[PDB]
């Protein structure tokens, strides 16, 4: 017999100790290394309910990463609560890693399997294991990188769709690659390139799983209505680099409906900013100019944030834009299958 | 102890812009959004949209898409309200709101035990109008062993108020002045009314007095029984 | 899009009677209810359907049966007059006006219907006034009829406040037409309903002649 809890986890790795890499070096002093064997023990006519947005693994997670934030990525300058802390700001290397997470002695950590599980809810076919799959640490605003993919649908993920107030998360089936690049010889200037093809018939697909939730009604995207460019924008860190992408032309509703013209290659306008908002929750942070030379990251679009528009209308329609600025959403859309059981 | 404190009341013209503001304190201000609600009599509440101080996120009623804007100040924990292109309809009060149920790990933004204390806002032309002023006449032969009804009434005038005395005020004896309603001109009327002994028509006069004092307005209005 | 359905517009109480309010709902969720006293800010009275918020007596209650929500207001004080609004999310109900209403003996409307005057038929339009004056209980219900066909949306309505002297009611109800439709009918009534009455009393008048 076992019941839900909450613990202090512990972390696994395949951090390398001759890294310089930031992510890294923090896995080494905080992880330990990984289970060469895991066992997996699947439990037969057990089911078990879970709820992704209850989940305090969530909260554990965010710690961690705001603290290798904190120790590795240091700004010049810090503004933060009415004083100004100027250090030493060297270019690292950065690029995240897999971590797993674990429980100690006594605890074990419940997995869900159902193909279409969206979140909360009973789940039918349940695992045991001790860690939990490698937790790229990627921070990112409306689109989710490098994650995990849906094993089946498109799952649409929310603690209430009808609350407009929760950020609705669209895990995707299958990856479209977005290519980032700041080229060598404005030195902030860059630019994402992702096939129109691959990104408008799943977003289509999205389009379509969405009409299911919202008794079939039109639905229609739209840029952000207003915030600081880290949600505005498509916000994410490559090779230390802070970036950030307009996603105007990813959420065209022209191209997902009259379907002719867009098929193609979309370029997205980007730039690298060096005094930007800290997600880590304080104020602003002042970094040094870009390295020189090629700038590039291929990452997996795998997850879209969305919020949906709020007001006492009557139209047949939602409208639905690029969310996020929540990072524990990003832990929440890779840990969603998890929650921690005490044994006895 | 959490508190909302809102900037004065205002008025304005058709076409104006208006801002408001709304300041915080006894909580952590970027771990709660903060809702715009606004207030008219004889109409239902409505939610304007919220306003996430963290990163500045909005979601706005789709009524009022392109209207609305809603901004904040982090250090002196200010939420800032702005609504273009006013007319009549946005004639309100405007509270601002945060839900009862918020810590730093979660919240339930729709329970609002908190507002601030409400900013009313005006919004009319400058323009003035008296109003017509039309006898509603006692009634047809003089039924003497009873008491009859006449009136006057007070139509088409912007804006409120106008006020009705009878015979200089005289007369207040079974006086019932309504209060006005307005009509879909955007105009509004009233009527005034005054019971008196059917056997008092063919003796006494009966005069309405209307007041409307922004168009500078007095007129007197003698009702008397139609001839016929 | 979750539709709320306040009922009813008005009630018109005595200090120790119960305030019945209720709210129909198109969707199930946390409904809120609210009160807004005169030049003040509304306030959390019950939450999540029947939870008390904090301040609030135990004399306010809320239930649910089916999609019908209800706040119960037991032995109503000066402060508990005022409206009150339930809540669902973003959605708000259209709100009740709870007042006060002093009792006495039942009386019935005396009813008058006023023509439109020549002088007002010179300008294109048509008002046509029927009186409700001095009656008890204030719940009282005004049809028009055009050449015995009912009217909708074309007559306002308007209520004193409870005479301080006598404690009733007075009711004017305005019917507004174009002058080319005042003149394409000849029957013009209006018909009141009230508890003092019998049965519906109607108050006509045949246009032109006097
Ligand atoms: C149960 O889950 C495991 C692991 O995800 C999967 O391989 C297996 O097919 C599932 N079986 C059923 C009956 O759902
Ligand atoms: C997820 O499934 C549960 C269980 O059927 C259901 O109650 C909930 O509404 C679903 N949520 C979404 C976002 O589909
Ligand atoms: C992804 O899910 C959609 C339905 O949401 C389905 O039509 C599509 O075939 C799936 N793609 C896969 C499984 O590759
Ligand atoms: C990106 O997706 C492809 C196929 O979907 C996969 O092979 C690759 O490992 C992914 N990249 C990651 C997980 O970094
Ligand atoms: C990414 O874009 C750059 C420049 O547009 C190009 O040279 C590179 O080949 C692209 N990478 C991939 C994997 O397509
Ligand atoms: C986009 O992807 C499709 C396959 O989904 C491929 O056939 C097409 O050539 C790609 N477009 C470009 C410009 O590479
Ligand atoms: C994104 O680009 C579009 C280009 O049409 C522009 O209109 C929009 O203002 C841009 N958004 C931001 C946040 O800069
Ligand atoms: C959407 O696609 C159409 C046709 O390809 C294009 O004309 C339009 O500019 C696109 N919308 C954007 C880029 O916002
Ligand atoms: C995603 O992973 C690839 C390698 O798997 C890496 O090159 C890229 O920078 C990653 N993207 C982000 C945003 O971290
Ligand atoms: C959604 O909200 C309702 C009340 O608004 C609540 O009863 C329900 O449990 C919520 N659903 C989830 C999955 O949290």
């Amino acid at each position: 017999v076992w019941k839900d809890a909450d613990t202090t986890l512990f972390c696994a790795s395949d951090a390398k100790a001759h890294e310089t890499e930031v992510h890294n070096v923090w896995a080494t002093h905080a992880c330990v290394p990984t289970d060469p064997n895991p066992q997996e023990i699947h439990l037969e006519n057990v089911t078990e309910n879970f709820n992704m947005w209850k989940n305090n693994m969530v909260e554990q997670m965010q710690e961690d990463v705001i603290s290798l934030w904190d120790q590795s990525l240091q700004p010049c300058v810090k503004l933060t609560g009415g004083s100004v802390i100027k250090q030493a700001c060297p270019k690292i290397s950065f690029d995240p890693i897999p971590i797993h997470y674990c429980t100690p002695a006594g605890y074990v950590i419940l997995k869900c399997n159902d193909k279409n599980f969206n979140g909360t809810g009973p789940c039918k076919n349940v695992s045991s294991v001790q860690c939990t799959h490698g937790i790229k640490p990627v921070v990112s605003t409306q689109l989710l990188l490098n994650g995990s993919l849906a094993e089946e649908e498109i799952i649409i993920r929310s603690e209430n769709l009808t609350n407009n107030a929760k950020t609705i998360i669209v895990h995707l089936n299958k990856s479209v690659e977005i290519n980032c690049t700041r080229p060598s010889n404005d030195i902030r200037k860059a630019y994402c390139e992702i096939n129109g093809t691959k990104w408008n018939k799943v977003l289509k697909q999205v389009t379509e799983k969405l009409k299911e939730h919202f008794n079939n009604k039109t639905i229609i995207f739209q840029p952000p209505s207003g915030g600081d460019l880290e949600i505005t924008m498509h916000h994410f860190n490559c090779r230390g680099e802070f970036f950030y992408c307009n996603t105007t032309q990813l959420f065209n509703n022209t191209c997902i409906g009259t379907m002719k013209g867009c098929n193609g290659t979309i370029t997205l306008p980007c730039k690298i900013k060096q005094i930007i908002n800290m997600w880590q929750g304080t104020g602003q942070a002042m970094y040094a100019p870009p390295i020189d030379g090629k700038i590039n990251c291929v990452s997996n679009i795998t997850g879209i944030l969305l919020t949906r528009d709020g007001g006492a209308n009557n139209t047949s329609n939602e409208t639905f834009r690029p969310g996020g600025g929540n990072i524990k959403d990003n832990w929440r859309s890779e840990l969603y299958k998890y929650k921690v059981v005490q044994i006895e | 102890q959490v508190r909302l404190s809102q900037s004065g009341g205002q008025m304005k013209k058709p076409g104006d812009s208006m801002r408001i503001s709304c300041r915080a304190s006894g909580y952590e201000f970027q771990n709660c959004p903060i809702n715009w609600i606004r207030l008219a009599p004889g109409k239902r509440p409505e939610w304007m949209g919220w306003m996430k101080p963290r990163w500045g996120a909005v979601n706005y009623a789709r009524q009022l898409q392109g209207r609305v804007t809603m901004t904040r100040d982090m250090y002196s924990e200010t939420a800032f309200l702005e609504l273009r292109s006013l007319t009549s309809d946005d004639t309100a009060v405007y509270f601002c709101t945060r839900g009862k149920y918020c810590t730093a790990r979660d919240y339930y933004n729709w329970d609002f035990e908190h507002w601030g204390q409400g900013t009313p806002v005006t919004v009319s032309s400058a323009s003035t109008k008296g109003p017509s002023v039309f006898p509603l006449a006692p009634s047809s032969k003089s039924t003497s062993g009873g008491t009859a009804a006449l009136g006057c009434l007070v139509k088409d005038y912007f804006p409120e108020p106008v006020t009705v005395s009878w015979n200089s005020g005289a007369l207040t004896s079974g006086v019932h002045t309504f209060p006005a309603v307005l009509q879909s001109s955007g105009l509004y009327s009233l009527s005034s009314v005054v019971t008196v002994p059917s056997s008092s028509l063919g003796t006494q006069t009966y005069i309405c007095n209307v007041n409307h004092k922004p168009s500078n307005t007095k007129v007197d209005k003698k009702v008397e029984p139609k001839s016929c | 899009e979750i539709v709320l359905t306040q009922s009813p517009g008005t009630l018109s109480l005595s200090p120790g009677e119960t305030a019945i309010i209720s709210c129909r709902t198109s969707q199930y969720g946390s409904l809120a209810w609210y009160q807004q006293r005169p030049g003040q800010a509304p306030r959390l009275v019950i939450y999540s359907g029947s939870t008390r918020a904090a301040g609030i007596p135990d004399r306010f209650s809320g239930s649910r049966w089916g999609p019908d929500y209800n706040l119960t207001i037991s032995n109503l004080e000066s402060g508990d007059f005022g409206v009150y609004y339930c809540q669902q999310y973003e959605f708000f109900g259209q709100g009740t006006k709870v007042q006060v209403d002093i009792k006495r003996t039942v009386a019935a409307p005396s009813v008058f219907i006023f023509p439109p005057s020549d002088e007002q038929l010179k300008s294109g339009t048509a008002s046509v006034v029927c009186l409700l004056n001095n009656f008890y209980p204030r719940e009282a219900k005004v049809q028009w009829k055009v050449d015995n066909a009912l009217q909708s949306g074309n007559s306002q309505e308007s209520v004193t406040e409870q005479d301080s002297k006598d404690s009733t009611y007075s009711l004017s109800s305005t019917l507004t037409l174009s002058k080319a439709d005042y003149e394409k009918h000849k029957v013009y009534a209006c018909e009141v309903t009230h508890q003092g009455l019998s049965s519906p009393v109607t108050k006509s008048f045949n246009r032109g002649e006097c």
